[PDB]
């Protein structure tokens, strides 16, 4: 047992000192107090090349261990697989670990996520889709652990970007933010993951709510002055500004993956222009004429008809079309966010309404005094 | 005897499952209770025992009950997982005494401390402060090889017994595989 | 003036806005019932006030006001 440390004790400054402490913990037969420091043993190697040989020591203990916490065990195994890098047997290794961990709190979830990572740069049709859907064990989630939630969503965070559907990426990549992430990640990464998420926003088929992403407390705050075109464009979509979008194309950063979809992008903002145009109008008028819509979205008069139907088809506005006087009625524009001033105005409409209902109460109570009690 | 009611405070922390005594500190705990609950009974043929977990939050298994087998059977399926919240642990046992059977039973709770204890003093004095106000003496038994002598409870137990308040005492065990056995004798003997 | 019986049921859904652990109650409409045996006692126990001649008088007061 002690022989291994002899050849492994010459690995850096202070290395042999750590083992001597480690040996005593083994003698006492406890494992957890020996379990936490191993995590300190993964970041120790600058190259982390020889740390993969500790398997012989773990092999005896880990084979019939059933005493070390599997969550730590999957963490411990997953760290060793990092430098091992011969996947053929790692899967057997990774499958080997999976068969030995079935605790009440599923640690296989972390093991399954490790499976996909081993399949990272290979397969896109059914290589991982089979695993990820199966990985959805979260029924009986008992949320709060969330240790594996970050890993699962990250793994899913990479599938949908390798399949090209920039809609599920937003749906899941958002789930990662707000998980155990607790932000405070590498600032470069923080800005790195805001760009990727933001672009996914204005590239999807159902992502029309650019009111939460624009005010997302996490992502859109590590980008104030490094590349503001993405934040400016997000304000462009939330305001339904086609003019402010056609004059910013010249400032489109990372043109690939966003320049290819030049018509999908224009059909997204174009739809929102008819949206944050019904909102502005008071409910009384709401008589958007055909010309008044084409001008504000940069369409010809003979084409606005397909725009209104597109908005109604998705379910985002409600109304009817009258192609006799060239009018479009709107009755319900999907609610959006109001920061702090349109909410004060909402207070006014309740004061002017509570006082009106108040008056009609005493009117009946006073002229119906006999009929009461 | 003396119509006593004890409310056992079991431990199930994740680092509590290492077998530095013999059959891991899970059977070591189960044998420990057996030698107390039965010892707790057999003196007055009307006693009462209740096991409470010190897991992440309020986890109570069996309430005030004269039976003896329920606690033992309920001890199983108690596989340790998580941290220990001592400060908010005794109070949960504290309420159990308040809502007891016929109140003519003397109230005491024996602690089953273990995997690394967490406390900030000061508050612990308040924790011991209240219990010492209301006809309550606690029995924290040092176990699981916490910091030597556990010089955080030391400021705790003395508060209850302070001012010549003879009662329960702190009991420690050698870090070596010292079998639990009848080693627990300070409270049972006369306290 | 309102009914003193609010009945809530537990409904689960986790989101990224509130907290990682999301579980909130959803309201179910509740009204005061009556069984044949209970109604006999309940009305006997009151003998205090009743909307006698339940017509246009009770409606103008029991639902409108």
């Amino acid at each position: 047992v002690p022989g291994f440390l002899q050849q492994s004790q010459n690995s850096g400054p202070g290395q042999p000192a750590v083992w001597h402490r480690l040996e005593e913990l083994y003698t006492k037969k406890l494992w957890h107090q020996l379990t936490l420091q191993v995590l300190d043993f993964v970041q120790d190697p600058c190259f982390a090349q020889g740390d993969g040989l500790i398997k012989l020591y773990e092999n005896f203990i880990s084979e019939f261990e059933h005493r070390v916490n599997p969550l730590s065990l999957v963490e411990i195994i997953l760290h060793v697989v990092r430098q091992m890098t011969d996947p053929n047997v790692a899967l057997t290794f990774l499958e080997k670990t999976r068969e030995k961990v079935k605790s009440s709190d599923e640690a296989v979830i972390l093991c399954k996520t490790a499976i996909g990572a081993l399949k990272l740069n290979i397969g896109d049709l059914q290589v991982t889709k089979e695993t990820i859907e199966d990985v959805e064990e979260m029924l009986n989630n008992l949320p709060g652990v969330t240790s594996v939630h970050s890993r699962f969503y990250d793994l899913s965070s990479k599938y949908y970007q390798t399949i090209g559907n920039h809609a599920s990426y937003y749906k899941d990549a958002l789930r990662f933010l707000g998980c155990v992430d607790i932000k405070d990640l590498p600032v470069s990464e923080q800005q790195e993951r805001a760009f990727t998420l933001g672009l996914a926003g204005l590239l999807g088929e159902g992502v029309f709510n650019f009111g939460e992403l624009l005010m997302h407390p996490v992502l859109e705050s590590l980008r104030n002055t490094d590349r503001q075109w993405l934040i400016d464009t997000l304000y462009a979509f939330n305001s339904g500004n086609v003019e402010r979008f056609q004059t910013l194309k010249t400032a489109w950063g990372q043109q690939p993956d966003l320049a290819a979809n030049e018509a999908q992008l224009l059909r997204k903002i174009q739809l929102l222009c008819l949206m944050e145009m019904t909102f502005t109008r008071p409910a009384n008028h709401r008589q958007l004429t055909f010309e008044e819509i084409a001008k504000s979205a940069k369409i010809t008069v003979n084409e606005v008809e397909l725009l209104v139907m597109k908005a109604l088809s998705v379910g985002l506005v409600k109304g009817s079309i009258d192609e006799v006087d060239k009018r479009v009625h709107m009755t319900w524009v999907q609610p959006r966010v109001l920061d702090l001033q349109q909410i004060k105005g909402m207070k006014d409409r309740l004061e002017f309404w509570c006082t009106d209902v108040k008056s009609m109460e005493m009117l009946v109570e006073h002229q119906a005094h006999d009929i009461l009690t | 005897m003396v119509l006593e009611s004890t409310m056992v405070c079991v431990d199930n922390s994740e680092y509590m499952r290492n077998g530095d005594f013999l059959p891991t500190r899970l059977q070591a705990q189960q044998d420990a209770v057996n030698i107390v609950c039965h010892s707790k009974t057999r003196s007055n043929p009307e006693n009462n025992v209740g096991l409470i977990t010190l897991a992440n939050d309020c986890e109570v298994l069996t309430t005030l009950t004269p039976d003896t087998g329920r606690i033992l059977s309920k001890l199983h399926t108690v596989q340790p997982k998580g941290k220990i919240t001592f400060c908010t642990g005794i109070r949960v046992a504290h309420l159990a005494l308040k809502h007891r059977q016929g109140k003519n039973h003397k109230m005491r709770i024996i602690a089953f401390v273990g995997s690394p204890v967490e406390d900030n003093e000061k508050d612990l004095v308040k924790l011991a402060k209240r219990l010492k106000k209301e006809k309550v003496n606690v029995d924290i038994i040092n176990f699981g090889e916490e910091e030597v002598n556990t010089e955080k409870l030391t400021a705790f137990v003395n508060t209850l017994n302070g001012k010549d308040g003879t009662g329960s005492h702190l009991v420690t065990v050698p870090p070596g595989p010292s079998l639990a056995d009848a080693l627990i004798s300070s409270p049972i003997l006369a306290g | 003036l309102g009914l003193p019986t609010e009945a809530y049921i537990s409904v689960e859904e986790v989101h990224d806005d509130g907290t990682p652990t999301s579980k909130t109650f959803e309201h179910v409409t509740s009204e005061i019932g009556a069984e044949e045996a209970e109604e006999v006692g309940v009305e006997h126990l009151l003998r205090d006030i009743k909307d006698t001649t339940v017509g246009t008088l009770s409606q103008r007061i029991t639902n409108q006001v």
